[PDB]
């Protein structure tokens, strides 16, 4: 049994953990919770867990730890567009409101923004303040 | 010229990025979590965020689950061999995982077990 | 001479300094300036500048804390439309692809996603991770 | 039921929210900068920023600059007096000046002025 899996650069799009303890700790987070988890990984905090939990839904630190690590960042926000996978996907495409299909000021208005975004996020990769990202 | 298709269903839309750290535009998003025992977890999973959820099970779970993945197959030849990061924004451990060599090629990891603190990837 | 102004709690929206020296050291921002600015930002670096500064084109800190000090959030992010006053703005207002003022399962999606911020955003308030917010 | 408008330019748009910090579905934001001496900034400008420019041109014009503030008026009188934030993610000086008692009353400041590192607002 080796310490740690070999790192994959693939993106997962479902994970599912099965075990037979309890998961029921990740459950009813409090509003307290879910705030300290999004601060903290807006400000990079690190956290270190002790070796073992008895008590896992009394354990505040793990909780925040659980937020923290659901958390990401994309660029396009439209709530209304299915947007992570783009290659072959169309029955979950058809049919929705898409002005800028049509529409051309708007689509160029889109772009100039896309390129803004990518441009930052190349210039933060260069000073070593991004570790990746990835483009689809 | 050709990364905005000009006809179909994704005409005009421009690209998605993707990114652990905020950037100029970004907006902050969460992955669905909910169990059921069993735990599911949907949404674009990047390696960061399955390193860390994976240490957080470890302790949870007094190091005794399995993981099932389902993989993005036309980012599956990622995985292909190319050979001060304290800074980036991630936690140490995954900054040593995330600095070793690529042992899979055109290969993606499809289930993970941990038994008695012990990984074994099939 | 009072050492500091009273605090004013209104919205401005444009500001125009004027000053007999130089204002030219906060133009041609380098890419490196900027990305250290943003994330100085999100994670919460305090900038104590000298007393005064000869050369202000040479300063990296002063540029860095103006980058710094020109970011803020805002939930809505639609690049097509003008969001920030919306009281008594509708020469603005005129004429622009509006695609959620007709279909109705798109209202209701912004709906609910406003509806979670707004909720995130009052949370982190009250544990004192937010100094204030407006809601326009 | 009144918050979002059935009829009109506006109709069916959710109130815009704005913050100093990050939350859930928030998007990154700049400031628009612009010098002709004089300077110009555009946008909607919240108090930290107007303080922190202010810190930030003190030392580098050597206390001396003018200002000319555009104020939005329905939000002048938010300024009526009514009576641990080290982590809310303020410079000390602006937790220091925002944590005073409201002096003006329906009426928002017009004209900054600093001489010799005094401050005569008008």
């Amino acid at each position: 049994g080796s310490v740690t899996f070999p790192a994959d650069w693939s993106l997962k799009t479902r994970l599912l953990f099965t075990s037979s303890h309890s998961f029921s700790w990740a459950d009813h987070l409090k509003a307290q919770e879910e705030a300290q988890g999004l601060v903290m990984q807006c400000r990079a905090t690190a956290v270190n867990l002790p070796h073992s939990i008895q008590e896992p839904k009394l354990s505040t630190d793990l909780r925040c730890a659980f937020q923290q690590s659901l958390v990401h960042w994309i660029h396009p926000s439209l709530p209304w567009v299915q947007l992570f996978p783009r290659i072959g996907v169309d029955r979950k495409m058809a049919g929705k409101n898409t002005p800028w299909s049509q529409d051309e000021s708007l689509q160029q208005v889109l772009m100039s923004e896309w390129a803004l975004s990518f441009t930052s996020l190349y210039n933060l990769l260069k000073a070593k303040l991004c570790p990746y990202f990835y483009v689809c | 010229k050709s990364i905005v298709a000009a006809a179909g269903l994704q005409a005009g839309l421009p690209p998605t990025l993707l990114s652990p750290v905020a950037f100029r535009g970004a907006t902050m998003h969460a992955l669905k979590a909910r169990s059921v025992f069993s735990l599911e977890i949907t949404g674009p999973i990047m390696p960061h965020s399955l390193h860390s959820l994976t240490m957080l099970l470890q302790s949870a779970q007094r190091g005794s689950f399995s993981a099932g993945l389902y993989t993005h197959e036309p980012t599956a030849v990622f995985n292909t061999p190319i050979h001060d990061l304290q800074n980036c924004g991630l936690h140490p451990c995954t900054v040593e995982q995330l600095t070793q060599v690529n042992e899979l090629g055109k290969l993606s990891l499809r289930h993970l077990e941990m038994t008695d603190y012990r990984y074994t990837w099939k």
